[PDB]
């Protein structure tokens, strides 16, 4: 019985869609809750006409979340590779 | 529940902002999501405690 | 062919960033910058964290 | 009126079109109107009964 | 409610902490004002928010 | 005799303080040695402030 170790490597960085993204590593986001991102924004004006109502200046503080998303995969090890690789033991071939 | 405060006090970044609709709408129609949005010059910045 | 970034964005956490996720239970990016600003007098950073 | 004023000359990038031999500037006022809270003129009622 | 893994995991001013009665006397007959008393060793102090 | 303080001392706020009690409504004092100590591990400050 034989086996099969041809696997098409992709990444994140070469494929197409980091350019969708700006791919930023940090290393204790399990500590983090919610990653706000408060934005402060006031409008421009116009002078009005003569005998108009008139608007005034007017400030607008607005506040971005972020998302939590969790990945993972489950794999596993038979127990005879587990105790071929802690110790090794001779023998024949 | 939003220090709003800090954002007035603290400095800032200078950036194009490009909102898709007309920002009053945006503002209005609740696509954010917590506002502050005011008229005039309110001192609330100030009192700090 | 275009130009990639060949690393990911690595990012990491300032020392008082970390007195201040101790105490207060949050977290204020580039808080040298900020403090810097603060007490120097322009309010405009140069760019985000 | 015409010897009123208008001395130097500065230079700006636009974008112009021909007509015939006629040149002529084409612009666009959103940039002027784009987060204000005046309606943009160009913009229009029509009636049609 | 003050956050005591605050408290926990910033170091501490060692003190000659000699009041006069029993230590859980003086707590549990509530001379001070707000008190936490863990009895095993809480992990509360190592989630970090 | 004794050996009185001639004068009140002067408890100052460093500028590292003035960027919590903005945005977390708060004041650490003594944020630098905390600092230092924090990112040492020697979980023994000198003296308090």
């Amino acid at each position: 019985g034989t086996f099969c170790n041809r696997l098409e490597w992709v990444y994140f960085l070469t494929s197409g869609l980091a350019a969708a993204a700006h791919a930023i590593k940090f290393h204790d986001l399990n500590k983090l809750t919610t990653g706000k991102m408060l934005f402060h924004v006031q409008v421009p004006r116009v002078a009005s006409g003569a005998g108009l109502p008139t608007s005034r200046q007017t400030t607008i503080m607005v506040t971005k979340y972020s998302e939590k998303s969790p990945i993972t995969i489950p794999f596993e090890l038979s127990a005879a590779c587990l105790t071929y690789l802690r110790e090794t033991f001779e023998g024949t071939i | 529940m939003e220090n709003w405060s800090a954002l007035e006090l603290l400095p800032k970044v200078g950036i194009p902002t490009d909102f898709l609709t007309h920002v009053k709408t945006s503002a209005g129609e609740e696509m954010f999501e917590a506002l502050r949005i005011y008229y005039g010059d309110d001192p609330e910045r100030y009192n700090i405690h | 062919t275009v130009s990639a970034p060949a690393t990911y964005g690595n990012f990491v956490l300032s020392p008082e960033n970390a007195v201040t996720a101790i105490s207060y239970h949050s977290i204020l990016a580039d808080f040298n910058s900020y403090k810097a600003h603060l007490t120097s007098g322009q309010p405009h950073l140069p760019n985000d964290s | 009126l015409s010897q009123a004023g208008a001395h130097s000359l500065t230079p700006l990038s636009m974008d112009v079109i021909r007509l015939g031999e006629k040149t002529v500037i084409m612009e666009n006022l959103r940039r002027v109107y784009k987060n204000t809270d005046t309606k943009d003129p160009l913009e229009r009622n029509v009636d049609l009964t």
